C-alpha cells in the first residue's frame, strides 16, 4: 500500500494555475510567470541532481539529453524518449507518453493557450543556465491539448561561460 | 577530518559563505578582499591547469599542497566553488568535500526558502550543520589527491 | 527522495507574495491532497455497522497523514474541553530547513494550512472534519488549534 | 610517465627554458557531411568547437587542414573562408582534421608570465602561518612540481598524475642547472636558456626517466 507518494503535485500545480488564472485572466500570464517560477525551481533542483549524480557537466548534447532524462527519471519518474534528432543534432525531442507534472488533470482546460508545462519549461530551462547552457525551450506537442503524446523541443544556443573573475 | 577552514563562492564570484574551525594565522587584510584574492587564485589556477595540460581536463584542477598546509578544491557543474584548507595527514578529501556538499550545503542552503541565490548565506542552522558534519569524522589532515 | 520537489514547489508557493490574500493557497490544495490521502485509506479500522457509530479521531488520521506527508507525529496532542483540541510539535518538517529564530513566522501557517478546512464528516472525531488555525509560538514548535465550525 | 614540460622562470617570472619533452598531441580525423553537428563557432582566428564533443574531440581541438590544406587564421590556404566551404555542400563529404591548439613558444611564455604571481602570491595570508607558496599542484591529467631554491629560481616540471619522487628529478635538474650556469656570466641570471649542452644532457635524463628507477642519482 501507499506506493505512490506523489499525486499531490498534479493538484498543487492545479491550484497554482487556477489561482494565477483568477488573478490574471490572460492565458499567457499563467504561462510566463509560471515558467519563471519553475525556472527558479530548476535552479534549485539542478544543484541536488548534480549532488547525487556527480555528472561532470553537459559539455555535449547527447550527454545533456541523458542527464535531463535522468533528472526526469529520478524526481518525476518518467522516461523521456529522446527522438526526432536534427541533422545538426543541436535539438532533440522529449517524448513523454504520460505527463509527470500532472496525472489526468483533464484534456480541456476550458480554453486554449493554457500552457500546462511552464514549470516543466523551467524544469528543463533553469538547470541549463545553472549548468551554464544558454538554451531556448519550447513545446512542439502537448497530449493534454487533445493530442496523443507530449513532445518537447529544446535548442542549445550559447555555452554560458564565466567572465571577468 | 578536522580542517583549517572552508570557503564557498558562487559562480559569479561572491563570497556565498565562509567557515572557520582551525585557522590559526589571523590575517590583517579583510576576509572580503581575502575571499576575492582566493577566487582569483582559483580561477587563474583553473586557466593554468586547463591550458598547460597535455590531455583533456575533465574536471580540471584538483588541489595544491604546500610546505605546511594544503588546499583542496571542488567545482560544481553548477559553477559553485567549494575550497577547504588544512594540514597534511588524512584520507583524500575529494569525496569528503563532495559528501559535505551533498549532505549539508544542498540540504541546508538550497532547501531554505529564506536562502535566495545571488546573496550571502547567513543562518545559524547551516553553521551548526556544517560544524557538526565536519566534526562527524573529525581527526585532522588532508593529503588530498 | 520525492520530498525536494514539494519543498521547492512550496517555496515558490510562498514566493508569489501578491498584496491581495494572506492565503497564497486556497483550501483547494487541501481538498485534493487529502482526497489522495483518502485514496491511500482504502482500509480504516472502523466498524462496518450501519446500526452503530464508531468514531475515527482526526488526531489519528492526522498523525498517519503526517507520517505519509510530514513524517513526524504529534509530540503534544491535547483534547480541549470543547469538541475541539490542539496539536503541538516541537519541530516541523518544513521548519527543519530554517533556524529556530523568530524572523518570518507567517510562512509556516501557510505551509500547514494544508490541513485546514478539510472536507468534513458528520460525527465528532470521525477522521477528516477539520476547521483549524495555526498559532505558532516557537519556530520549530508549531502549534495548531482547531475550532468546531458548527456550534 | 614522461615529464611533459620541464620549465623554469626567473624572479620576474619570464619562462626561462621551455624544455619540452617529446609530447605527441592527439590528432583526430573525420570525414564530415552537410552542415555540422559540431559547433563550428568562430573565435578570433581559432575555428574551434565549444559544444557537441564527439570522437575524442576537445574544446581546444581546432581544424588544421581540410584535405591537407592548412588554415591561415580563419581562411583556406587557397583563400576561401572556413564557412565558405561550410556552406558549400557539393564537396561533401569532406575530411576535417582537428588538433588541440599546440602551445607555441610565445604562448608558453605568456602562460608562465600570467602564472608566476599565482605561485608568488599563493595565499599570502594563508590560514596556516609561516607557510610557503604553492609547492605541488595536482591536476586532472598532470601534476606540476614547483621548487623554489629558497630564493630566485623556480624549477617547474609537469609529470604524470601517478608519478612519484619528482622532487629527486627537481634535484637533478638543479644540479644540471648549476652545471650549465658554470660557464656564462654574460648569460644573465634572467636570460632565456639557449644552450644545446643542457638540451642533450636533459635528453639523457629523459631517456633515463623512461625507466622509473632513479639510483646513483640517475642522469
Amino acid at each position: 500500500a501507499k506506493k505512490v507518494n506523489s499525486e499531490f503535485l498534479t493538484l498543487t500545480y492545479g491550484a497554482l494555475v487556477t489561482q494565477m488564472l483568477r488573478d490574471f485572466e490572460n492565458a499567457e500570464d499563467v504561462n510566463k510567470q509560471l515558467e519563471r517560477i519553475g525556472y527558479n525551481m530548476g535552479m534549485r533542483l539542478i544543484e541536488d541532481f548534480l549532488a547525487r549524480t556527480s555528472a561532470p557537466r553537459c559539455l555535449e548534447m547527447r550527454e545533456t539529453a541523458d542527464r535531463i532524462q535522468q533528472a526526469f527519471r529520478i524526481y518525476l519518474n518518467i522516461q523521456p524518449t529522446i527522438s526526432n534528432w536534427s541533422p545538426a543534432s543541436d535539438e532533440f525531442s522529449l517524448v513523454f507518453d504520460s505527463n509527470p507534472l500532472t496525472e489526468f488533470v483533464e484534456l480541456p482546460p476550458d480554453l486554449t493557450n493554457l500552457r500546462y508545462s511552464a514549470i516543466l519549461s523551467g524544469c528543463i530551462r533553469g538547470a541549463l543556465e545553472m549548468v551554464q547552457l544558454e538554451v531556448q525551450c519550447w513545446f512542439v506537442q502537448d497530449q493534454l491539448k487533445g493530442d496523443n503524446v507530449t513532445e518537447l523541443r529544446v535548442k542549445f544556443v550559447r555555452r554560458l561561460e564565466e567572465v571577468i573573475p | 577530518m578536522t580542517i583549517f577552514n572552508l570557503y564557498i563562492f558562487d559562480k559569479f564570484g561572491t563570497l556565498l559563505h565562509y567557515a572557520e574551525w582551525n585557522r590559526t594565522k589571523k590575517s590583517g587584510i579583510t576576509r572580503e578582499e581575502e575571499a576575492k584574492l582566493t577566487y582569483g587564485m582559483l580561477f587563474s589556477i583553473k586557466s593554468f591547469v586547463s591550458k598547460i595540460s597535455p590531455h583533456d581536463p575533465k574536471e580540471g584542477f584538483l588541489y595544491y599542497k604546500t610546505n605546511r598546509y594544503a588546499l583542496h578544491y571542488l567545482e560544481t557543474p553548477s559553477g559553485l566553488k567549494f575550497v577547504l584548507n588544512t594540514d597534511t595527514t588524512a584520507i583524500n578529501v575529494k569525496e569528503l568535500l563532495q559528501q559535505l556538499y551533498a549532505k549539508v550545503w544542498v540540504e541546508f542552503v538550497v532547501r531554505d526558502p529564506l536562502w535566495t541565490p545571488g546573496t550571502v548565506v547567513t543562518s545559524e542552522l547551516f553553521q551548526s550543520k556544517l560544524d557538526e558534519f565536519v566534526r562527524q569524522s573529525p581527526i585532522f589532515g588532508i593529503r588530498n589527491i | 527522495s520525492e520530498e525536494i520537489l514539494f519543498d521547492c514547489l512550496h517555496a515558490e508557493i510562498v514566493n508569489y507574495c501578491l498584496d491581495s490574500n494572506k492565503e497564497h493557497d486556497l483550501a483547494t490544495l487541501e481538498y485534493i491532497g487529502f482526497t489522495t490521502g483518502y485514496r491511500l485509506i482504502e482500509r480504516l479500522t472502523r466498524e462496518v455497522s450501519r446500526f452503530k457509530d464508531e468514531l475515527e479521531t482526526m488526531k489519528f488520521i492526522c498523525t498517519d497523514f503526517w507520517m505519509l506527508i510530514y513524517k513526524k507525529q504529534v509530540d503534544n496532542l491535547r483534547t480541549n474541553n470543547h469538541g475541539m483540541y490542539v496539536v503541538q510539535d516541537k519541530a516541523f518538517r518544513f521548519l527543519t530547513r530554517i533556524s529556530p529564530g523568530t524572523k518570518q513566522l507567517e510562512h509556516a501557517p501557510k505551509f500547514v494550512a494544508f490541513t485546514c478546512g478539510l472536507v468534513r464528516g458528520a460525527l465528532s472525531n470521525l477522521g477528516i472534519n477539520s476547521t483549524v488555525t495555526a498559532e505558532v509560538q516557537s519556530i520549530p514548535a508549531c502549534k495548531f488549534h482547531i475550532e468546531v465550525n458548527r456550534n | 610517465m614522461i615529464i611533459y614540460g620541464v620549465y623554469i622562470v626567473s624572479k620576474s617570472g619570464g619562462l626561462i627554458f621551455n624544455l619540452d619533452n617529446n609530447v605527441p598531441r592527439i590528432e583526430h580525423e573525420k570525414t564530415f557531411t552537410y552542415p555540422l553537428d559540431l559547433v563550428l563557432d568562430y573565435d578570433s582566428k581559432k575555428v574551434s568547437v565549444s559544444f557537441n564533443r564527439k570522437d575524442g574531440i576537445n574544446v581546444g581541438h581546432v581544424l588544421v587542414a581540410v584535405n591537407g590544406m592548412p588554415v591561415n587564421g580563419v581562411t583556406l590556404d587557397d583563400g576561401r573562408d572556413v564557412r565558405t566551404t561550410l556552406d558549400a555542400p557539393e564537396n561533401y563529404p569532406i575530411n576535417l582534421k582537428f588538433s588541440r591548439p599546440k602551445m607555441t613558444t610565445n604562448e608558453k611564455i605568456f602562460l608562465a608570465s600570467m602564472f608566476y604571481p599565482l605561485f608568488a602570491i599563493a595565499s599570502q595570508l594563508s590560514p596556516e602561518p609561516k607557510s610557503s607558496g604553492i609547492e605541488i599542484l595536482e591536476a586532472d591529467t598532470f601534476t606540476l612540481h614547483c621548487f623554489q631554491t629558497l630564493t630566485g629560481i623556480k624549477f617547474i616540471i609537469i609529470s604524470e598524475t601517478g608519478l612519484n619522487g619528482i622532487d629527486l628529478l627537481l634535484r637533478k635538474v638543479y644540479e644540471l642547472y648549476s652545471d650549465y650556469v658554470l660557464k656564462n656570466p654574460f648569460y644573465s641570471l634572467e636570460m632565456p636558456i639557449r644552450c644545446e649542452l643542457f638540451d642533450n644532457k636533459l635528453q639523457e635524463l629523459l631517456a633515463q626517466v623512461e625507466k622509473t628507477g632513479i639510483s646513483n642519482i640517475d642522469k
